[PDB]
RNA sequence: UAGGGACGGUCGGGGGCAUCAGUAUUCAAUUGUCAGAGGUGAAAUUCUUGGAUUUAUUGAAGACUAACUACUGCGAAAGCAUUUGCCAAGGACGUUUUCAUUAAUCAAGAACGAAAGUUAGGGGAUCGAAGAUGAUCAGAUACCGUCGUAGUCUUAA
């Protein structure tokens, strides 16, 4: 026997409350249960007795702190499958003033995504740069590559530079 | 002079601030069995000095302090302290507080104020080495004297734990073990392998402690190293007044033949 | 009737760990750390090696006598990953495949709590 | 900057319920001010307790008038009255923990407005020259 | 519905000192167990049968204040997030309190600090902390006076 639960913003029950049906056939055919809280505004997740995979209610926790943390459900049925996890980079406490702190946030978003749409495609991630976090979603060698390049960018270095090394080892392992 | 309680504070009134004479006269009142009228003037010695000048109020704590010491009480001192806090920064009270605790002659009561000292100024800066160092080099335990200087030292800053060294070295020198002075002082060398501060401070140190033989062949060695014509000459020279002050006139001539050698190339 | 031992198994990046003591934790029983079952020198933190020596964890689980664990997974924690690699689900998927029962989930991966990074 | 005074009625006539003396408000005042008591705390407390308005319109004149024709007079005005011992409270701070710059700066301020007054103060010739700031 | 000052209940991650707590990290001690464990796209330097890595119990160190944390707050700006206490301070509001033009803007000068020294070759003319030399004081490496090393000068990181 097993339960987690995280609770959401009040924002998002208009959201969940339309996808949570899609959520119970993601999750029962993994046989594991699930309600959402609108009064407290939550989303806990059981297993229940004829639940024979252990592991899937960690990837059933990291769903719906998924939910929670604003990653549309398309996006984040993919946590069930084996070769898929987060990641939940911390970029606060890097610098100092604010000024210096969202210009390096926005240096690593990009001019018009540019940055951070090349960074999803080459690491093959989705990556939301979100207050003063980065949370993604990937296989576990691109969640390496992504929390370098994060925590590399709120150091000086421009993410374009691991963008164009990221270039250079793919087509340098295509060999 | 002004030793009373009538005739100080009649003669002050040229000199309200006079922290020296306000010292004299609460140390003549205490010799003259007046506690409670010494310390209303080491007191008030504070109150009649000027407001912006913080040296006047740190002495008239320091007074108080020193009275407190003698024939007072380490409440009276914590309060001089306090008022030390009251008169100056909160780091250097501590300090006065730790020099009058070892003007008292209290071994634990100065081992806890360099431990306090070595945690918060230890954190900060190089000023709680010091005087851990101090207060263990007393207590005659160099092996602790080092192991204190070296944990003040990763706790602060490694940027200034070479002059640190350099410094240890120097008392070891001083006051220590040669063969540890000789050894801090080759490690000092090691960390400034591109700068011969360590070398000059490791030759001037064997030549204070007279280890003559020592410090004029390791000028000697610096002066024929990897130098220009000013650095040679200089080591050479301090290494041929080392060598004369000894007696060797055959060796200072061969640091100037060093000298020399390295100068042409 | 269940015996109770405790996982304690650790799915860093690069390698994954189980090392299942008992219920105290002081005596550990079976520690089969994964970059041993199979060496490339990269397939230490796979999923195929975390299931080799979750397999002959609980072989040895086994002979000792331990029929259910409660199991504690720990990601890398500290001021790094703080995700669990890809061996924490293949590690109590192969202990609760191969005979011994499952108990108990939980992460004690070590959160920082306003860690030193500068 | 924010609009936070008082706003004075535009009657200068007595309340109309105001029954008591025009005279033992005086009486009061220097019992007050004798008891050793700043003219704002006077006007605060004549108004809060023995209830009068402002004693401008009850009486005569302002009572800092009244205190001088009553010989009660101070040595040195209010504001900069509080305005010295502010400045010598932070000094006294200061002159205690040295690393309080932030109260090195506002004691800069203090004394900036020390000045003014006092200058104004001198100009008007309320307190005479030779007043330099002790 | 210019300005200043007092009062009142306050407000704030504004400041200074002291105190308290937190769990990481690092190191050490004690076990349990055995052969590998870091790290990488792979590897390697490194750590290792006086037992590493993991696990449990502690202790010490220096930091730092996870989430909560916001187009929110405070500060003149740089900036400021644990508790508690002290020291002063500041702002908005309330005011039928007080003074009575006490006012606005910026040429010199300063405290602040975001505000700096990452590794190497080279010239040292001057200066020069570090080190040492004579008197002041129960006690004086500062004071006064000099020899003297890096540095102060330059170039890339």
């Amino acid at each position: 026997e097993s339960s987690f639960m995280t609770l959401f913003p009040k924002y998002r029950e208009s959201y969940l409350k339309t996808i949570w049906n899609d959520v119970t056939r993601a999750l029962d055919k993994h046989n594991i249960a699930c309600v959402l809280d609108l009064v407290e505004g939550s989303m806990t997740v059981k297993t229940t007795r004829k639940t024979y995979d252990p592991a899937i209610i960690l990837k059933a926790r990291d769903l719906i702190k998924l939910l929670a943390r604003s990653v549309p459900f398309p996006q984040a049925v993919k946590i069930l499958q084996d070769d898929m996890a987060c990641d939940v980079i911390k970029i606060g406490n890097f610098v100092t003033n604010k000024e210096r702190f969202v210009k390096r946030r926005q240096r690593l978003v990009g001019p018009n995504g540019n940055t951070l749409k090349a960074l999803e495609l080459l690491t093959k991630c989705y990556i939301l740069v979100q207050g003063n976090t980065v949370s993604a979603m990937g296989p576990f060698k691109g969640l390496k590559e992504v929390r370098r390049v994060v925590e590399d960018c709120m150091k000086n270095i421009h993410p374009i530079y691991h963008i164009k090394e990221l270039m250079i080892k793919r087509e340098l392992a295509k060999r | 002079a002004p030793e009373s309680v009538a005739d100080f504070e009649r003669l002050l009134i040229g000199n309200p601030n006079s922290s020296v004479v306000w010292m004299n006269y609460m140390a003549f009142q205490l010799q003259l069995s007046e506690i409670e009228k010494a310390r209303e003037l080491a007191e008030r010695a504070l109150k009649t000095i000027n407001f912006r000048e913080e040296a006047e109020k740190l002495n008239i704590w320091i007074a108080m302090l020193n009275l407190e010491n003698t024939f007072g009480t380490e409440e009276t001192l914590e309060e001089v302290f306090s008022r030390a806090c009251q008169y100056m920064d909160s780091y250097t009270i501590h300090t006065k507080l730790l020099g009058i605790y070892e003007i008292s002659e209290k071994f634990d009561k100065a081992a806890e104020l360099f431990k306090a000292t070595a945690k918060k100024f230890g954190g900060e800066k190089v000023s709680i080495w010091v005087s851990w160092g101090d207060f263990l080099i007393s207590h005659n335990e160099e092996q602790e004297a080092r192991t204190i200087l070296g944990n003040a030292l990763k706790a602060l800053p490694k940027r200034n734990h070479i002059e640190v060294v350099r410094k240890f070295a120097q008392l070891e020198f001083a006051k220590g073990d040669p063969e540890r002075g000789r050894s801090l002082f080759e490690g000092l060398v090691a960390d400034a392998p591109k700068r011969i501060d360590l070398w000059n401070v490791y030759v001037d140190q064997e030549v204070k402690a007279k280890d003559k033989k020592k410090v004029e062949d390791l000028f000697e060695r610096i002066i024929t190293k990897k130098i220009t014509r000013k650095q040679a000459k200089f080591f050479f020279n301090k290494w041929l007044q080392f060598e004369e002050s000894e007696g060797d006139e055959k060796t200072i001539e061969y640091v100037k033949a060093k000298a020399t050698e390295y100068v042409a190339s | 009737s269940q015996v109770f031992g405790v996982a304690r198994i650790y799915a860093s990046f690069n390698d994954t760990f189980v090392h299942v003591t008992d219920l105290s934790g002081k005596e550990t029983i079976a520690r089969v750390t994964g970059g041993m079952k199979v060496k490339a020198d990269r397939d230490e933190s796979s999923p195929y090696a975390a299931m080799l020596a979750a397999q002959d964890v609980a072989a040895k689980c086994k002979e000792v006598g331990i029929t259910a664990v409660h199991v504690k997974i720990r990601a890398t924690g500290g001021t790094r990953t703080k995700t669990p690699g890809p061996g924490g689900q293949a590690a109590l998927r192969a202990l609760a495949r191969s005979g011994l029962r499952i108990g108990r989930i939980e992460d004690v991966t070590p959160v920082p709590s306003d860690s030193t990074r500068k | 900057k924010g609009i936070s005074s008082s706003a004075i009625p535009y009657s200068r006539n007595a309340p109309a319920w105001f029954k008591l003396s025009s005279e033992s408000v005086i009486e009061q005042i220097v019992k007050y001010a004798r008891k050793g008591l700043t003219p704002s705390q006077i006007g605060v407390l004549l108004r809060d307790a023995h209830g009068v308005t402002q004693a401008r319109v009850i009486t005569g004149n302002k009572i800092m008038r009244i205190l001088k024709s009553n010989g009660l007079a101070p040595e040195i005005p209010e504001d900069l009255y509080y305005l010295i011992k502010k400045a010598v409270s932070v000094r006294k701070h200061l002159e205690r923990n040295r690393k309080d710059k932030d109260a090195k700066f506002r004691l800069i301020l203090i004394e900036s407005r020390i000045h003014r007054l006092a200058r104004y103060y001198r100009t008007v010739a309320v307190l005479p020259p030779n007043w330099k700031y002790e």
